[PDB]
């Protein structure tokens, strides 16, 4: 009982916990996007400013 | 020697991962009445059959 | 030019807001602990999940 209890345990822990190391991995690669993308938004809005003239 | 060899059916019979039996003979090569593959590829035909053996009394 | 509507600001606004969606989604992976939080994540393999932890208590 104990003993299939630690491998019923480990197949549940594979699917259902977190790989943290690589969720570290996509959570900076997505916040990164989201600095990059809010640069290129704000330069967006001050493109149009130039034909006033 | 009478409860061990009753125990060593009880296992067999109630050997369960994810509510499917292991060794009481479904997955056997001679007869039998399911076949374990993994899909260990990312094609159609990358699968490996897996065989286990009646292990009861 | 056109000054009435910015077409690469709408790109630039409809690209960020998806980032800011993963961006949520990993935050709950990564505070909750678990790969799966809410259904439809995997949904074959929350069922899975469930099942296994009726198993293991």
């Amino acid at each position: 009982l104990m003993n299939a209890y630690e491998n019923t345990q480990a197949s549940e822990s594979r699917i259902r916990d977190t790989d943290m190391a690589e969720q570290m991995t996509s959570f900076t690669r997505y916040q990164i996007l989201t600095q990059a993308a809010t640069s290129m938004l704000a330069q967006a809005n001050m493109k149009s400013q130039s034909v006033m003239r | 020697v009478s409860q061990l060899v009753d125990e060593i059916d009880r296992i067999a019979s109630q050997a369960e991962f994810n509510k499917m039996k292991l060794l009481t003979g479904a997955f056997a090569r001679l007869n039998p009445t399911a076949s374990m593959w993994f899909h260990i590829g990312a094609n159609m035909h990358q699968r490996e059959r897996v065989y286990i053996e009646t292990m009861n009394t | 030019m056109i000054i009435n509507h910015n077409v690469s600001a709408i790109f630039a606004h409809r690209t960020l807001k998806s980032n800011d969606a993963n961006l949520s989604k990993d935050i709950e992976k990564l505070s909750s602990g678990m790969r799966i939080n809410k259904a439809g994540d995997d949904a074959s393999g929350l069922a899975v999940s469930e099942k296994m932890r009726t198993q293991i208590a």
